[PDB]
């Protein structure tokens, strides 16, 4: 749970996925 | 449709 | 799920499945919050209106997988359940109020590349993320439509706001629930549908880029249809009920 959240295919090796950008934009 | 799975799970 | 599309391969290793031995087939979606412990929704498990009341030995959970069907070999996990948890007050009876349950596995699993849990959200998470019009993702091997997918689907929606998602239906909300959805003439659409019941509602934190687990599919009438919206347990609600669970069972 210390590393609860991260990835393997994503956030541990910084790459994202196709869409969460959708989700960042939405934090206005 | 499911695939069958190693009988060792569902025993 | 509804207007969705394919997952990519690890997209949500902490997806899991419920799994009934016989027959052998889907029941609901569930998520891996440690490698003992998976969070689902109480009437994946229990509901008598459906004379539905699994036990422990009637379930596995497939953990990692991506194919619907497939048995995945070498990628997926299967695990038998210890004991299940369902929250002493949920409310089968009236509006699904506290639509929450644990199950404890028998063994630890293996974290991998598609084994991976997510995070549960505190206080100030839950404050700073769940607001409407900011958007999370649902997942889930469920309808695609009000037929079935061959891989793990996947839709983000919004945060609707509270007096939009009361006067959408006509069943009580609590303070326990949120709902999601895009409003009519938006021009995008999804919902979680059948089949996507006890999988989790994740945000991306921009403050520390993990994901959290907010929700969890709960209930809605029909799937995706115009002004109705997605119902989801609301995690961070009942978190201290979770902690008394695992801070007493393991
Ligand atoms: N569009 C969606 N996002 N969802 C996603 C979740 C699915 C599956 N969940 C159910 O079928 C639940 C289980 C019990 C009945 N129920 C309902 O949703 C009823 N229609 C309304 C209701 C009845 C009693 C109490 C509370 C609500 C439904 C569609
Ligand atoms: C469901 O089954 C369990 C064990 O079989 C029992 O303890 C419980 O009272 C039952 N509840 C309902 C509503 O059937
Ligand atoms: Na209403
Ligand atoms: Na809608």
């Amino acid at each position: 749970e210390a590393d609860c959240g991260l990835r393997p295919l994503f956030e541990k090796k910084s790459l994202e996925d196709k869409t969460e950008r959708e989700l960042l934009e939405s934090y206005i | 449709d499911f695939e069958e799975i190693p009988e060792e799970y569902l025993q | 799920i509804v207007e969705g599309s394919d997952a990519e391969i690890g997209m949500s290793p902490w997806q899991v499945m419920l799994f009934r031995k016989s027959p052998q087939e889907l029941l609901c979606g569930a998520s891996l919050i440690s490698d003992r412990w998976v969070l689902t929704a109480a009437h994946c498990l229990l509901y008598p209106p459906w004379d539905k009341n699994f036990t422990e030995n009637d379930l596995l959970v497939r953990i990692g997988k991506h194919s619907r069907t497939r048995y995945e070999r070498n990628i997926e996990k299967i695990s038998m359940l210890e004991k299940i948890y369902i929250h002493p007050r949920y409310n089968w009876r009236e509006n699904l109020d506290r639509d929450i349950a644990l199950m404890k596995l028998k063994k630890p699993v293996a974290f991998s590349d598609y084994i991976h849990p997510v995070c549960l959200p505190d206080r100030e998470t839950a404050a700073s993320l769940l607001q409407a019009g900011y958007k999370g993702r649902v997942t889930g091997w469920g309808n695609l439509k009000e037929g079935q997918p061959s891989v793990l689907q996947v839709v983000n929606l919004p945060i609707v706001e509270r007096p939009v998602c009361k006067d959408s239906t006509r069943i009580r909300i609590t303070d326990n629930m949120f709902c999601a959805g895009y409003k009519p003439d938006e021009g995008k659409r999804g919902d979680a549908c059948e089949g996507d019941s006890g999988g989790p509602f994740v945000m991306k934190s921009p403050f520390n880029n993990r994901w959290y687990q907010m929700g969890i599919v709960s209930w809605g009438e029909g799937c995706d249809r115009d002004g109705k919206y997605g119902f989801y347990t609301h995690v961070f609600r009942l978190k201290k009920w979770i902690q008394k669970v695992i801070d007493q069972f393991g």
